[PDB]
């Protein structure tokens, strides 16, 4: 598990299989329409692939949690290698939300060497202050050597579907990259019966320049 | 009666400005 990460999200106990937000309407009883916000599937790395560009922690307190249980309390107590920071160019291009209303929810997919229970919470920050927390237990199942976990199709608040609505109200991308410059989201993973600190990635977002199609970059904290 | 936005802008202080601080050129970059 150490030499995946430094090229993926994973510290030497967690790895990030996959991650995905996304919004689903069922047109018809045989067709299905997915649109996908952001996604991340890195699942099979290799040792000849480039290492991931560090950053600097320092760098991003602002934008993030600070004081008592903050970041840089985290960073500084949890284990370094399990600290990382995620830029997504977010797609927004969809009209499954015109009418039949549709579903909003994410998932995610871990991998880990040892069995244990992760308690994943998930904060939503606006100009550093958090806004929401949710807060999530999966537990284990075994497989090929290894233990996996996830998050599936988990239901997205009402704040959340609110900001996505305004922000897709939108006449043109640098307004939305502008209210994008102050909100993220910071997800901490922790082993319940220990409480180690598994897996801590911050998001920031932009949208995408692109008319379709959305994309991302990963760093790793220091 | 909301016309109490157009003091938010002079009244309420900007924030840190995310190209101003040390990071990778690709940090602003999208990729293809």
């Amino acid at each position: 598990l150490n030499w995946i990460s430094m090229r993926s999200i994973a510290s030497s106990k967690l790895w990030m299989l996959e991650f995905s937000a996304f919004l689903e309407r069922q047109q018809d009883p045989d067709t299905y329409n997915k649109h996908l916000f952001v996604h991340i599937s890195q699942s099979s790395p290799s040792y000849s692939d480039p290492y991931l560009e560090t950053v600097d922690i320092r760098q991003i307190y602002d934008k993030f949690p600070e004081k008592k249980g903050g970041l840089k309390e985290l960073f500084e107590r949890g284990p370094s290698n399990a600290f990382f920071l995620v830029k997504f160019w977010a797609d927004l291009n969809t009209n499954i939300d015109d009418e039949g209303s549709a579903f909003y929810g994410v998932s995610s997919q871990y991998e880990s060497p040892e069995n244990m229970i992760i308690t994943c919470s998930t904060k939503v920050c606006s100009f550093g202050k958090q806004v929401v927390e949710k807060v999530e237990t999966e537990y284990a199942r075994y497989e090929n050597g290894h233990y996996l976990y996830r998050i599936h199709r988990s239901p997205l608040c009402e704040y959340m579907i609110n900001f996505i609505h305004k922000l897709k109200h939108l006449p043109e991308k640098y307004m939305m990259n502008s209210v994008l410059e102050n909100f993220t989201i910071l997800q901490v993973v922790t082993n319940r019966d220990t409480q180690e600190t598994l897996l801590c990635i911050a998001y920031v977002f932009e949208v995408s320049a692109s008319e379709h199609g959305a994309q991302h970059h990963i760093y790793r904290l220091v | 009666t909301d016309l109490e936005a157009l003091f938010n802008s002079v009244m309420n202080p900007k924030p840190s400005s995310w190209r101003k601080k040390i990071l990778p050129e690709s940090f602003f970059k999208e990729p293809d």
